RNA sequence: CCCGCAGAAGAAGCACCGGCUAACUCCGUGCCAGCAGCCGCGGUAAUACGGAGGGUGCAAGCGUUAAUCGGAAUUACUGGGCGUAAAGCGCACGCAGGCGGUUUGUUAAGUCAGAUGUGAAAUCCCCGGGCUCAACCUGGGAACUGCAUCUGAUACUGGCAA
RNA sequence: UAGCUAGUAGGUGGGGUAACGGCUCACCUAGGCGACGAUCCCUAGCUGGUCUGAGAGGAUGACCAGCCACACUGGAACUGA
């Protein structure tokens, strides 16, 4: 592939309007402590299947909707 | 059309040109793509004064680019090989 | 509340030392051990010992040179609140070279003298001179 | 190679039935030029008496510090009362740059090329003192091996 | 630019001879050096560390006839140039043409030797250099221009030039009135009575 | 203290009020003399200090000191003023540039003439 | 840029000198006039006011004002504090958040390694070269301590499992 | 300033653009954003860099170069690569 992320779902409840979280860890550029900088992404999944709390793999595509430039590639786990 | 020309980074009454490839419509001493030589018109008999990366130049020229009256002149003066 | 064991080591030492105390004990752990090693190997203590199976138990023998203790200063450097990670070119060298810095790399818990040689970096656990 | 120099001379007041009775205080530092340095204080109703009464105190009261040629081996911190001092090896170019008053002890001491700064109060009597104990605590660029090796 | 005032007044305050009347006589007197740079000149200045630090550099400055601006820059340079700031200072200070002119004995005083430069009557490796601070360097060769060669001043000049210690890093002639800067003067040449690390300290805080 | 703490609320650098609202950092400003006073100074001192209130080109109305010995300065005089308090006259935070606009230079000054705007007397 | 010509001829001023801070005397004045960055000078011997002579510092600039950083470890990440000096919420419970004993497996996000691309030129710096020097101009390096992809390493942290 | 949001968030089809696209429309879903700071208020061109500082930092964005934006103020398109 050309790059790809994962992250838990967080919201399935909309006609392919799936949203995915992506927690990271980063050095605070001033006080060293590592802290959690989350990223939410509006990703397309056809035939709605990824479920709230599913981990999922994601790739970056052309603009689907205003807001959507990512599609899913796979799934990973369920029933959290 | 992209062109090779003399950008002039001299100094009042002591000019010293940076010869350069660029978008012909850009300012003389402005946005360029790469430097491909220099031409010191004071240079003097001493030594250096017209270093010129012929390899890239005539690759841009083939690539499509074109050349100043005063640049091509430095080339049929630099001779080319010896 | 016992949220940083390594500090408790560094300090059970530091204290027990300043209390010219020969021995010292504490609950153990792979991580404690790997350090006790470097402390022995680099020779800031005589030798360690873990006595038990259910509830393991590090035991450290403190060195004393002249009247003084051998460990002039043992200080945490990374910690839960604020963690540290230097690369290789940026690893610290304590007392200009004298004494040393414990550092955990992907290839085990070594000194800065070591990691520098190993050519890699890690989390600088603590300083000791 | 006697080498000595006073750092700060000051006046003080005692106050009695009859008024204020003043006096002076010198603070001095003597060093041999190859380690070995001490400071002396000493106070007296008049200045020359006190600056001299001081010089002596220093001749006794004299520590010695493990140099490393012209410089310190590693960096060191010193801290007496309100003064927190810090000085550093410095692969000499010139060096000897420091807070005149701890430049005093540093040159007689024989260090030839260090950088220092004094934090907290620059109260002379406590810097020249914080630095001494500083150099003092410093240790054997070799006989850490003494400690270890073993 | 150039100081321009009474010359001895300086030597008196700086406490030492600065060779500003460099000419004929020696070991002053015929002046009054020391005990009165002014109306209270006698009085002893129990002076501070800042005082002494100030006067040393001031001394070195009154010596080569240089003003604060240039001098401050000389320091700035020395500091940059590798190896001991205080020395390079002196090096730079000596590489001065006007100085290398006087040193080779073409001029009684450093001043005279300088006026010489200013008056296009001097020539590094051939061509005329009429600016005092021209940096002279190894192998360079300075020579009085034929035009005004063996003229009043420069005779006497090259004369009592041998009365002086006579340098080392250079090689006079006196016939062809030319001289060759063999090497950048070592620390050990010159000085003793000048204490760099003071004028270093001065410009160091 | 804590790294969390500092992370949540970073350290902030005390920003510095001026001591001389000669508005926007200005080397000096022009103004017109509202009053030409002379009040007396504070505690230790005792005198009759010459001052003036000036409406400034920029709206501010402020009292400024008139340096020197003596001055023809009156209501409607057009003056220039620079930073410089006068600790003695509390609430006086500016000085009047003697020798500017309509402000005379001190008469007969020989020393320090550039302050107290006086021209080199004919040698 | 070069040559001749005349005559030293056309070319020195500004701040300061009580302490911090290099530089001291007299006279005038007398809590007045006035000085003053901070401390503080002025009521009869004022090195602090004003003039003078002297001196110190700069010098075609010199001082004053304004302005940023510095020293200020005086917002302390590097690098600080809270009993009596500024500072522990009157007390407790507790959501979020932060942190979390110990063992094995797995994960490889943090973390570490390497490779590659990228990080415009100028600037800064190092060695040079060109203008009488210098400023200035300029060849070439170095540096851009960053970012991204891939591949690795798994001690430590995070996830997962028991 | 603690809630903000109806083309709003998404889907389906037509239209549309040099092009992907709520870009537009019609219908369907009831979504979307937010205490890791939305919304609202205030200030502001950004950068290379500049000055300072041992550094870390602090301050700054003239002159040179790069990007953006504006051309009396608000609005609109036409021509044309
Ligand atoms: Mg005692
Ligand atoms: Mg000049
Ligand atoms: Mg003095
Ligand atoms: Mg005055
Ligand atoms: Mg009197
Ligand atoms: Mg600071
Ligand atoms: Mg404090
Ligand atoms: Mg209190
Ligand atoms: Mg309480
Ligand atoms: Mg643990
Ligand atoms: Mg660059
Ligand atoms: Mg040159
Ligand atoms: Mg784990
Ligand atoms: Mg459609
Ligand atoms: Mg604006
Ligand atoms: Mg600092
Ligand atoms: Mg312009
Ligand atoms: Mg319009
Ligand atoms: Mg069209």
């Amino acid at each position: 592939k050309i790059r790809t992320l994962q992250g838990r779902v967080v919201s399935d409840k909309m006609e392919k309007s799936i949203v995915v979280a992506i927690e990271r860890f980063v050095k605070h550029p001033i006080y060293g402590k590592f802290i959690k900088r989350t990223t939410k992404l509006h990703v397309h999944d056809e035939n709605n299947e990824c479920g709230i709390g599913d981990v999922v793999e994601i790739r970056e595509c052309r603009p689907l909707s205003k807001t959507k430039s990512w599609t899913l590639v796979r799934v990973v786990e369920k029933a959290v | 059309m992209v062109t090779i020309r003399l950008a002039r980074h001299g100094a009042k009454k002591r000019p010293f040109y940076q010869v350069v490839v660029a978008d012909s419509r850009n300012a003389r001493n402005g946005r360029f793509i790469e430097r491909v030589g220099f031409f010191n018109p004071i240079a003097s008999e001493k030594e250096e004064g017209t270093r010129l990366d012929l390899d890239r130049i005539a690759h841009w020229v083939g690539q499509g680019a074109t050349i100043s009256d005063r640049v091509a002149a430095l080339i049929k003066e630099v001779n080319k090989a010896a | 509340s016992m949220q940083d064991p390594i500090a408790d080591m560094l300090t059970r030492i530091r204290n027990g030392q300043a209390a010219n105390k020969a021995a010292v004990t504490m609950p153990s752990s792979k991580l404690k051990v790997a350090i006790a090693n470097v402390l022995k190997e680099e020779g800031f203590i005589e030798d360690f010992k873990v006595e038990g199976d259910t509830k393991p138990e590090l035991e450290l023998t403190l060195k004393y040179f002249q009247g003084k203790a051998v460990v002039e200063s043992i200080q945490r450097v990374s910690r839960p609140g604020l963690r540290i990670y230097k690369r290789k070119d940026e690893l610290p060298k304590v007392m200009a070279g004298l004494g040393i810095a414990v550092v955990s790399t992907s290839k085990g818990v070594m000194t800065d003298r070591a990691a520098r040689q190993a050519g890699l970096g890690g989390e600088i656990i603590c300083y000791v001179a | 190679e006697l080498q000595e120099k006073l750092i700060a001379v000051n006046r003080v007041s005692k106050t009695v039935k009859g008024g204020r009775i003043f006096s002076f205080t010198a603070l001095t530092v003597v060093g041999d030029g190859n380690g070995r340095v001490g400071f002396g204080y000493g106070k007296a109703r008049e200045v020359p008496a006190a600056i001299q009464k001081a010089m002596e105190k220093a001749r006794r009261n004299m520590i010695n510090v493990a140099l490393n040629n012209g410089t310190l081996q590693h960096p060191v911190k010193g801290v007496h009362t309100g003064s927190r001092v810090f000085m550093q090896p410095a692969s000499e170019g010139t060096g000897i740059i420091a807070g005149g008053a701890m430049r005093a002890v540093l040159e007689v001491a024989g260090v030839h090329n260090v950088l220092a700064k004094a934090y907290g109060s620059t109260n002379p009597i406590n810097v020249v003192r914080a630095t001494i104990d500083g150099l003092e605590n410093m240790n054997s660029p070799e006989m850490v091996a003494a400690k270890r090796g073993k | 630019a150039r100081y321009l005032g009474p010359k001895l007044k300086l030597s008196r305050r700086e406490g030492t001879d600065l060779f500003l009347k460099s000419g004929v006589r020696a070991i002053d007197t015929k002046c009054k050096i020391e005990q009165a740079p002014g109306q209270h000149g006698a009085r002893k200045p129990r002076l501070s560390d800042y005082g002494v630090q100030l006067r040393e550099k001031q001394k070195v400055r009154r010596i080569y006839g240089v003003l604060e601006r240039q001098f401050r820059n000389y320091y700035k340079e020395a500091a940059r140039l590798k190896g001991n700031t205080g020395e390079n200072l002196l090096a730079l200070l000596e590489g001065r043409l006007d100085n290398v002119v006087y040193r080779m004995g073409f001029g009684a005083t450093r001043a005279e030797a300088r006026q010489l430069v200013s008056h296009k009557a001097i020539m590094v490796n051939g061509r005329v250099v009429n600016i005092a601070s021209y940096q002279v360097s190894p192998n360079d060769v300075v020579s009085i221009r034929e035009k005004a060669k063996k003229q009043s001043r420069v005779k006497a000049a090259l004369e009592l030039a041998e009365q002086r210690e006579k340098p080392t890093w250079l090689e006079v002639d006196a016939g062809k009135m030319e001289g060759t800067f063999k090497r950048k003067p070592e620390r050990s040449d010159l000085s003793a009575d000048i204490n760099e690390h003071l004028i270093v300290e001065l410009y160091s805080k | 203290a804590t790294v969390n703490q500092l992370v949540r609320k970073p350290r902030a650098r005390k920003v510095a009020k001026s001591n001389v609202p000669a508005l926007e950092a200005c080397p000096q400003k022009r103004g017109v003399c509202t009053r030409v006073y002379t009040t007396t100074p504070k505690k230790p001192n005792s005198a009759l200090r010459k001052v003036c209130r000036v409406r400034l080109t920029n709206g501010f109305e402020v009292t400024s000191y008139i340096g020197g010995e003596g001055h023809n300065l009156q209501e409607h005089s057009v003056i220039l003023i620079r930073g410089g308090r006068v600790k003695d006259l509390p609430g006086v935070r500016y000085h009047t540039v003697r020798g500017a606009l309509d402000c005379s230079g001190v008469k007969d000054r020989k020393q320090a003439r550039s302050k107290y705007g006086v021209k080199r007397p004919k040698a």
